[PDB]
């Protein structure tokens, strides 16, 4: 993965 | 016994409901099913009463039942459903709505609740497909229209873009105005033109769903401290995240803990999530004077015991409405100040947390009533970030000449300078400075390993790795948990961008781009006629829908160049091709923003009005480059398209970022984390004077 922030 | 007295009793439920006193609407529920036990409808509400206040485990016992009683109840299977994601079982919650659907294949909700588990787990166009079925179902479905808006978006189709932006602020108006919960999410609220007071107003209603869930604990107030003496003259800050790990949020604040004066504080970093194993997450845990797991205390009134427990004076919420948070934790309210922080980009809009902390230039005061917190300033920006403690191979450079590019065959390394030392004709092009290898054997050789797509080679004794293979030749380094202990080759070639041409990225999710950032791009594109545009495949449905829009603005396919998105360590190193960054004036680059400018790599942007759209301009005021922020879209294209055109001053802004990255405060941690702690002693000086929260702009 490649970890994004959301809702 | 009687089914027409628990028919009544159901309908005197649904009045105590309506009127928001859920309290008593249960009661009746209950007693309902005490007179009549077989009676679905009851067994429904009730489930659904419990669900919102965050019973599950008791909700679907309830739901079952209905089932059971009513098994053609498909509206009892999609809440069902919704309960077991709420639960984590998101198998069986599919499970519910796939068979509700089979029931009554005319049952629009089972839709849209399928759509959003594909949503979730990131297969987007399956998400579409279903959500434009619940569509069609039924017409008027506010939860479905703008969950389907929120995909088009990331995905970049903008198909009838300005009539569907105008029914979303419509939906958003008619839902407050009838006090239902909005079907927009506060963390997407920004990316839609909706007023600023409907922006906090949806954070506000997202708030409250929090209080329902914590009444039932019925807790009463805490009592707070007033002063330091039990915990010894130090101030106890309480750091609440889910996200120590590897996440953004660690990637800019996990120096942070370690950082804070021993004398006067006392560091609490409490955990929402379990260990990921990551070296994040092993810092923070030996850094922070108490790490508490609070994934291993799942209940929220005793994790807020816990906190009070431990004497926090300032509790910090680093998650705002991001996945993982649990707000309820500050709803009960265990601190006397609690402050938002660096995690979520905009108002909680709730009562329960006090302080937002920003800059002047993020949230300047004419646009305080954006925010229901009280703003608190720190002195030249709030965001920070650990690039010079995780990436520091990347203080210096070097370039291959292959014919003088700072920008087309790049190496970094730790031991980049012994390397050099142990080569024969290195010039020293002045600015520090950057060393430059002629086209040698030696230059040959490097260049083969990038032609031939090779892991690494050898020269003199030192390591030289090929950037497109990190993880292969050490992954903790690939992903910024460790610095590489090899020298890094990256090149333009790697990547297919043109060697002699003016790059032009943006690196951020392809979400952020609308329809006027694509034709402002399109604009300098043509402007600076040898320029292309890097963008990633961020998600890769994207590319296509972008390419196309590209083309109805008349610029040809080559012109814009997509990479996959790379490991952590290669993205933000890969940023050094790059001439100047395009940032998106919609939803500005953040952690993205503090990627590019470590790489030196000056970045335009177009400040609005919003936190999230401000963030970039005050990255680079933080840096001292006002030059690069512009006051409109035409003062925006033409900072870029001097920057492509006049080299020299390219050469020279590229400069002050490259030297500035370093002496400006931007990514100095140190004195980032002396600054919370004066803004920190402002809030509590204040407050042990007997007053409530006031702004802090100093
Ligand atoms: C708008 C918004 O939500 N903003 C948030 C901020 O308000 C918070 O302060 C940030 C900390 O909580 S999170 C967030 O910051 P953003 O800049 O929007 O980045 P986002 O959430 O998509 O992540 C991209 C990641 O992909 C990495 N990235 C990118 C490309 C690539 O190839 N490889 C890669 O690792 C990047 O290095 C990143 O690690």
């Amino acid at each position: 993965v490649t970890p994004v922030s959301t809702a | 016994s009687c089914p027409t007295h628990a028919d009544s009793l159901n309908n005197l439920a649904n009045i105590k409901r309506e009127q928001g006193n859920i309290e008593e609407a249960v009661r009746l529920y209950r007693k309902a099913l005490e007179v009549f036990p077989e009676f679905a409808a009851a067994h429904s509400n009730l489930a659904s009463v419990l669900q919102q206040q965050g019973k599950l485990q008791e909700a679907l016992m309830h739901y079952k039942e209905a089932i059971r009683i009513s098994p053609t109840f498909a509206d009892a299977y999609s809440n069902m459903g919704n309960t077991l994601k709420e639960m984590q079982d998101v198998q069986g919650a599919l499970q519910c709505y796939t068979r509700a659907i089979q029931i009554n294949p005319a049952f629009a909700d089972a839709h849209s609740n399928l759509a959003s588990i594909h949503k979730d787990s990131g297969n987007i166009p399956e998400a579409i497909a279903s959500y434009r079925t619940a569509l069609k179902l039924k017409p008027d479905f506010p939860d479905a229209y703008c969950n389907l808006a929120h995909c088009l978006q990331i995905v970049c189709d903008w198909t009838d873009y300005d009539e569907r932006m105008k029914k979303l602020v419509s939906i958003v108006a008619d839902q407050l105005e009838k006090n239902r919960l909005p079907s927009v999410h506060p963390h997407h609220s920004m990316l839609y033109p909706l007023s600023h007071g409907f922006r906090k107003a949806i954070a506000e209603r997202h708030g409250n769903l929090c209080l329902d869930k914590i009444n039932v604990l019925h807790k009463p107030p805490y009592e707070h401290p007033k002063d330091l003496k039990l915990s010894d003259g130090r101030l106890r800050v309480g750091y609440v995240s889910s996200d120590f790990g590897n996440h953004p949020t660690s990637h800019l604040m996990q120096s942070i803990p370690g950082m804070h004066n021993p004398d006067k504080f006392e560091v609490f970093c409490y955990a929402l999530s379990p260990d990921d194993g990551t070296n994040f997450r092993v810092k923070v845990m030996a850094e922070a004077n108490h790490f508490i797991d609070l994934s291993q205390i799942p209940c929220n009134g005793k994790a807020a015991d816990r906190i009070h427990q431990d004497g926090i004076h300032i509790l910090v919420n680093m998650n705002g409405y991001t996945k993982g948070a649990r707000n309820e934790l500050f709803a009960l309210r265990p601190a006397p100040i609690q402050a938002m922080w660096l995690g979520y980009p905009g108002t909680s809009g709730a009562l329960f947390m006090d302080y937002i902390i920003t800059d002047q230039e993020t949230s300047p005061a004419e646009v305080a009533e954006q925010y229901s917190e009280k703003l608190a300033y720190m002195p030249h920006t709030f965001f920070i970030g650990d690039h010079a403690n995780m990436f520091p191979h990347l203080k210096k450079k070097a370039v291959i000449d292959f014919k003088i590019y700072d920008n087309r065959i790049v190496l970094n390394g730790i031991d980049l300078k012994a390397f050099l030392d142990s080569l024969p004709d290195v010039k020293i092009v002045k600015m520090l400075n950057m060393p430059v290898i002629p086209m040698n054997t030696i230059a040959e050789a490097v260049i083969e390993m990038i032609n031939r797509g090779q892991i690494q080679i050898t020269i003199n004794g030192f390591s030289i790795s090929n950037g497109l293979a990190t993880t292969q030749i050490n992954n903790k380094a690939a992903t910024g948990e460790e610095v590489p202990r090899t020298i890094i080759v990256t090149t333009r070639s790697q990547y297919g961008l043109p060697e002699d041409a003016i790059v032009y990225c943006n690196f951020n999710q392809l979400y952020k781009i609308d329809p006027s950032t694509l034709q402002m791009w399109a604009n300098i594109l043509k402007r600076v006629p040898n320029s292309v545009l890097w963008l990633l495949r961020f998600p890769a449905v994207g590319e296509p829908n972008i390419q196309q829009y590209a083309q109805n603005m008349g610029l040809p396919q080559n012109r814009i160049i997509f990479s996959p998105v790379a490991p952590k360590e290669e993205h933000v190193r890969r940023g050094q091709l790059a001439d100047v960054c395009l940032d998106t004036p919609l939803c500005n680059g953040h952690t993205t923003g503090m990627d590019v400018l470590w790489a030196g790599t000056p970045m335009v942007t177009m400040p609005g009005e919003t936190l999230a759209s401000r963030v970039a301009a005050s990255q680079l005021t933080c840096l001292g480059c006002l030059e690069l922020i512009a006051k409109n879209r035409q003062e925006y294209e033409d900072i870029a398209v001097k920057l492509g055109t006049d080299l020299e001053y390219l050469k020279k802004v590229r400069g002050k970022v490259w030297k500035q990255r370093i002496s400006s405060p931007l990514f100095n941690t140190k004195q980032y984390t002396m600054e919370l702690e004066r803004l920190y002693l402002q809030m509590w000086e204040h407050y042990a004077a007997g007053n409530k929260p006031d702004h802090m702009i100093k």
